[PDB]
């Protein structure tokens, strides 16, 4: 809730884009996170495997979005 | 506090992707090795 | 196809064809059916007339006082049914008038109905109670067309002659009728043609030469005659809107 | 002529071309045998 | 004879009888009356207006939108004491069937 | 309530035909039926077919 | 021009020198604001009719856009006069969608997003299900089939230059493994610039986009490939099929997959038919004149469950044959001649010395066979015996044999079928 | 008239043949001549096969099931010993692979101690 009304905010100040909407998506930790994985392997446990491990890196991300969010 | 496009670009790139060993590019003891990264 | 009927639709390349199940349309580049309407008996329909401002619907004309309006578009489905108080109609003709009201600086003459927000109707379907946005009954064959680009509220008149006396009666918006009594009813002179030289101005034509002029300019010139036509229109349906909810 | 079949009635098309500065117009003439 | 199939239905009955009735009265006679009020409002201020812009000898008299406008008066009047009216049904239905149940 | 608004109903339709429809008919003209063919025939009689 | 004809004379009027560089940068800016007003008035006839000779103009009118407001202000006018003009049913399906396909291109060569197509689509598309047979002509547009297939089975007459300028169109064109993960991962990046997405820059997933579901199109995709398939691939197919498969699988209900799922079959089918004839042909010494399709039933959609025809006694020997050899081959599995469907190369010689070659059906060749002479003795034969001997009804056998009349093969005299041997007209 | 025939295309549809709303795999609910969830092609890629207790099954359905712990090596429809039927020549490329899963389960149970 908070993030939408920020990014209105944001607009109302400079906007001319739609940098600061996906920077706040970026960077938000009360949503869930959009991810990018490689996976460079055909196997259905490696690719589980894999993609766990970018999960739990991406619980780190979530954990230290605190420093950008202030 | 400029919003640069360039400087936002960069600092995309290392905040995703998360690289490393794994991906492309005795048990306390693999815990420790975990750990560390 | 072979007839001495067909009346070509100015607008479209479309045309109205007579056969015997009913009234037929046919495109003309393909000879295609596209729509029928039913119709029991030809002798019976007067006239029938097409839509001079879109051409999207069609008029016809019944001798006994009924005024039956279908649209093409639709496969010919029936749009409106209309009504005039004992009246024996020979030829009737179709006209929409679209109104100008350019905003101008001496009309102080603020609105303040678009303001109030609009009405809604109560229908109860066989589940439960639903209620839907308020759409006026005569509404929906005088909505704002979605083609229309120029969405200029369009007046609805229709002008009908009595046989046998020379009777003229106009008809505003499907609702409201206006009687004019003619003076010259000394000869039984049956009309031959209707021709319209401009909104709101007719040429009526008999058989014995002598032309008779209907003339609506000095009320579309009028900007509060046509609000007054409008006015009494409203107050009628409203009154029957809270009636039909009360029943 | 526009002739409907052998067994069918016969109406005119008068196809009037009366020159109204450059333009005409079309008449079509019914069969009502007197 | 009431059993408790048709105790359910006396109260699903009843308060539709009486919520959905308020809910009429609000939404469409308030409303329409005002509407009607002020378009007959404009209806007697156009015909007085041509009274003296034409000067026409012949003059229509106006008692005939006066008698509208205080019947129309009179409604907005009567159905507020109505919508007051099932406002206090509503109270003495709900405390019957309480103690009925 | 009936009968309140049949009797506004019943006295809107007399408002429209004892007011509205003087109103309209005067700003209404309807041009007396006239020869125009006479000038220039005056010793036939017309027929007008369309 | 404008400057040569009147700005020296609106220089000496004002006083103001010739030079006046600010002055003429806000005249061209007003001249460049009146060319955007008149092309936005006229975009309808700029990009339905003058397409694709007006294209260059719509690239420089690329250049000036920039507001929100031009966007909603070009498509509110383009989409109030084509629904005015085109979206009429007195206009003719198929020049409406030719022509709202020739406005898909321009407005996406105009806009290299796609929005505006988007809502031009999502406003447009009800208009589309209005009309019926819409469905089958694009669809037969799409996979390019000749005009004789289509008059066969539609009643409406379809214009031949219409046809041929959409698959014009339709055919235009012109809209190791670690290596790349350091380049182009970083490079995505290096790069970069802030309902759904749905603005593909394709337009056969804007024409896609008319169904509610892609399963009646690819369940008709399906029936006609089947048909092409019992007929006999064309390359051209293959592009269409490629089209198809690539977008269904990016996207990825049940059902979906059901008629995603055995496409590939009578692909396997066929090409398990291509193979399996060849090893039949080693094995067992088999006529190489026969070239059996065999095909899974129940992907086909073919019911198999008044067609008791009798094949020719030669014909029907060599086919059970194949049968035989089937069942021994893969083992638990029975095959069944799907009567109905097949099709015959013949070659009908006359005494006169006339040799006609023509592809008929099973049910075809069964009937001219019986009129196959090997004494050289006329046969001429009625309708009932043709019927006993083919177990064939007779209102069916009456429109087999109305084809041979047609073809100038059979004549009909006082209710007996004789073989018209001497032709006296030049062939 | 000499009737020649040049060329023929005939069109033959395949079906299996079961030595006898009930021609579906009794495991993945799908036809017989259907596929299994699990193949994409039909007949060589995804064979039937024939127990003893005359149950019909997809090759990789009951295999799957079979190789279930909770399976005991039991059909899914009679819970009787899942074995194929002998002489039948749609199992005979079938006979080593299904042999080996019901004796594996069996030692794995006689391990358990159940
Ligand atoms: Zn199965
Ligand atoms: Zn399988
Ligand atoms: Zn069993």
């Amino acid at each position: 809730d908070e993030g939408r009304s920020l990014k209105l905010n944001a607009g109302l100040i400079f906007s001319e884009d739609k940098r600061f909407t996906h920077v706040v998506s970026l960077l938000a930790y009360y949503r869930p996170t959009k991810t990018q994985f490689f996976t460079t392997k055909t196997e259905y446990a490696q690719i589980l495997a894999q993609k766990k491990y970018f999960a739990k890196i991406m619980a780190l991300r979530t954990c230290t979005n605190g420093v950008g969010w202030g | 506090a400029s919003g640069d496009l360039e400087v936002l670009r960069r600092v995309k790139y290392l905040h995703e992707v998360a690289s490393g060993p794994y991906s492309d590019l005795s048990d306390p003891t693999a815990y420790l090795e975990d750990k560390k990264d | 196809i072979n007839d001495y009927f067909i009346d070509y639709n100015p607008l479209f390349p479309i045309f109205a064809t007579r056969i015997a199940k009913g009234l037929a349309i046919y495109r003309v580049s393909d000879h295609a059916r596209l729509a029928v309407i039913p119709i029991r008996n030809i002798n019976l329909v007067a006239n029938y007339d097409w839509d001079t401002t879109t051409g999207k619907f069609l008029s016809i004309f019944f001798k006994d006082g009924t005024i039956r309006i279908h649209d093409i578009f639709k496969d010919g489905r029936l749009v409106s049914f209309l009504r005039i108080p004992s009246t024996k109609i020979s030829k009737g003709i179709w006209d929409r008038i679209p109104l100008r009201y350019e905003p101008n600086n001496r009309d102080f003459a603020c609105n303040i109905i678009d303001d109030l927000p609009k009405l809604i109707r109560f229908v109860k379907d066989s589940k439960r109670i639903n209620i839907v946005p308020y759409t006026q009954p005569n509404s929906l064959w005088r909505g704002p067309d979605e083609d229309d680009l120029d969405s200029n509220e369009k007046l609805d008149v229709h002008v009908v002659f009595n046989e046998g006396n020379d009777k003229i009666t106009v008809f505003f918006n499907g609702d409201y009728a206006v009687f004019l009594s003619v003076d010259n009813i000394e000869n039984e002179n049956s009309l031959k043609s209707i021709i319209k030289v401009q909104d709101g101005f007719y040429q009526c034509f008999y058989e014995d030469g002598t032309v008779q002029t209907l003339n609506l300019g000095p009320l579309l010139q009028s900007k509060s005659s046509v609000n007054l036509l409008n006015y009494i229109m409203v107050i009628k349906e409203l009154i029957g809107y809270m009636l039909t909810h009360l029943e | 002529y526009i002739r409907e079949n052998r067994e069918n009635d016969d109406f005119i098309a008068c196809t009037a071309k009366v020159s109204v500065d450059g333009r005409s117009a079309s008449l079509v003439f019914p069969k009502e045998k007197q | 004879s009431v059993g408790e199939k048709n105790f359910k239905r006396w109260k699903y009955l009843g308060c539709e009888a009486y919520q959905k009735t308020v809910q009429i009265l609000t939404l469409i006679f308030v409303p329409a009356c005002e509407r009607i009020i002020i378009y007959v409002e404009k209806l007697r201020a156009i015909l007085q207006a041509f009274s003296i812009q034409n000067k026409l000898s012949y003059t229509s008299d106006l008692t005939a939108v006066e008698v509208l406008l205080k019947s129309s008066q009179k409604l907005l009047t009567m159905t507020l004491n109505s919508i007051i009216g099932l406002g206090r049904d509503e109270t003495l239905f709900e405390k019957f069937f309480i103690w009925f149940n | 309530y009936r009968d309140l608004i049949n009797s506004m109903s019943d006295m809107e339709k007399d408002i429209a035909q004892s007011n509205v429809n003087s109103h309209i008919q005067q700003h209404i003209l309807v041009d007396l039926k006239t020869d125009v063919f006479a000038q220039k025939y005056p010793s036939s009689q017309i027929n007008l077919l369309d | 021009k404008f400057i040569n004809q009147y700005w020296s004379q609106f220089s000496k009027l004002v006083g103001c020198p010739e030079d006046d560089h600010e002055l003429t940068t806000t005249v061209f800016n007003c001249f460049e604001s009146n060319f955007l007003r008149i092309r936005t008035n006229e975009i309808f006839d700029i990009c339905v009719l003058a397409y694709p000779d007006s294209k260059v103009t719509l690239l420089e009118l690329r250049k000036i856009m920039k507001d929100f407001k031009d966007y909603t202000n070009i498509v509110t006018t383009f989409l109030s006069d084509f629904k005015k003009y085109i979206l009429n049913p007195s206009v003719t399906t198929v020049d409406a969608l030719l022509r709202y396909v020739k406005t898909i291109k321009a407005f996406l060569v105009l806009d290299p997003t796609g929005r505006c197509l988007h809502s031009i689509t999502t406003f447009v598309k009800p208009y589309f299900q209005e009309r019926k047979h819409l469905v089958n002509v694009l669809l037969y547009a799409m996979l390019d089939l000749p005009e004789e297939e289509l008059k066969e089975k539609i009643n409406f007459n379809v214009d031949m230059k219409a046809l041929l300028s959409l698959v014009d169109t339709l055919h235009d064109s012109d809209i190791i493994r670690h290596a790349m993960l350091y380049e182009h991962i970083l490079n995505y990046y290096i790069a970069w610039v802030p309902k759904s997405s749905y603005i593909k820059t394709n337009l056969f997933e804007v024409l896609l986009d008319l169904f509610e579901s892609r399963e009646f199109f690819i369940s008709e995709f399906r029936n006609l490939l089947t048909d092409r398939l019992f007929t006999l691939l064309d390359e051209k197919w293959t592009r269409c099929l490629k089209l198809i498969r690539e977008k269904i699988v990016k996207f990825t209900a049940d059902a979906d997959q059901s008629n995603l799922n055995s496409i590939d079959v009578m692909l396997w089918d066929i090409k398990c038919s291509e193979e399996l004839c060849r090893k039949m042909h080693e094995v067992a010494g088999l006529d190489p004149i026969i070239f059996p399709k065999f095909i899974s039933l129940l992907y086909w959609k073919y019911n198999c469950d008044d067609l008791a025809f009798h094949l020719p006694i030669d014909l029907e020997r060599e086919l059970q044959k194949y049968s035989d050899i089937y069942s021994q081959l893969k083992p638990g599995r029975k095959l069944q001649l799907c009567k109905d469907k097949g099709k015959v190369e013949i070659q009908l010689a006359f005494k006169d010395g006339r040799k006609l070659v023509l592809d008929v059906s099973l049910e075809q060749c069964s009937v001219i066979n019986q009129f196959d002479s090997p004494n050289d003795e006329p046969i001429c034969l009625s309708l009932e015996q043709l019927s006993e001997s083919l177990n064939i009804a007779p209102p069916r056998l009456t429109h087999l044999l109305d084809f041979w009349i047609q073809k100038g093969v059979l004549l009909k005299e006082n209710g007996t079928y004789s073989v018209i041997e001497h032709s006296e007209m030049d062939f | 008239m000499k009737v020649k025939i040049n060329e023929v295309h005939s069109v033959f549809a395949w079906s299996w043949h079961i030595p006898s709303d009930e021609d579906v795999c009794g495991i993945c609910r799908a036809s017989y001549n259907g596929t299994c969830p699990s193949c994409k092609f039909p007949g060589d890629q995804c064979p039937l096969v024939i127990g003893l207790c005359h149950h019909n099954f997809h090759d990789h359905c009951i295999y799957r099931w079979l190789d279930t712990p909770t399976s005991k090596g039991l059909c899914p429809m009679c819970r009787q010993t899942f074995q194929l039927q002998k002489g039948l020549a749609i199992n005979d490329a079938h006979v080593q692979k299904f042999v080996e899963i019901v004796s594996r389960r069996r030692e794995e149970m006689i391990e358990e101690g159940v």
